[PDB]
């Protein structure tokens, strides 16, 4: 699991 | 051989895997949920590829 914020929805 | 026979989700937007633990999805694709214990990232299975995608990029089909 990526320990960071995911990209905002376009 | 029905790895897509689990909790399904819909890919709202196009996404590109950034890490080896990430998978690429395309808008209009039906993803299989493997692990949604994370709020920002959901582990899914596409065709044969297993990895994580943005939870904000996928929606529960069930």
């Amino acid at each position: 699991a990526p320990s960071y914020s995911p990209p905002p929805p376009p | 051989m029905d790895e897509t026979g689990k909790e399904l989700v819909l890919a709202l937007y196009d996404y590109q895997e950034k890490s080896p633990a990430e998978v690429t999805m395309k808008k209009g694709d039906i993803l299989t949920l493997l692990n949604s214990t994370n709020k920002d990232w959901w582990k899914v299975e596409v065709n044969d590829r297993q990895g994580f995608v943005p939870a904000a990029y996928v929606k529960k089909l069930d």
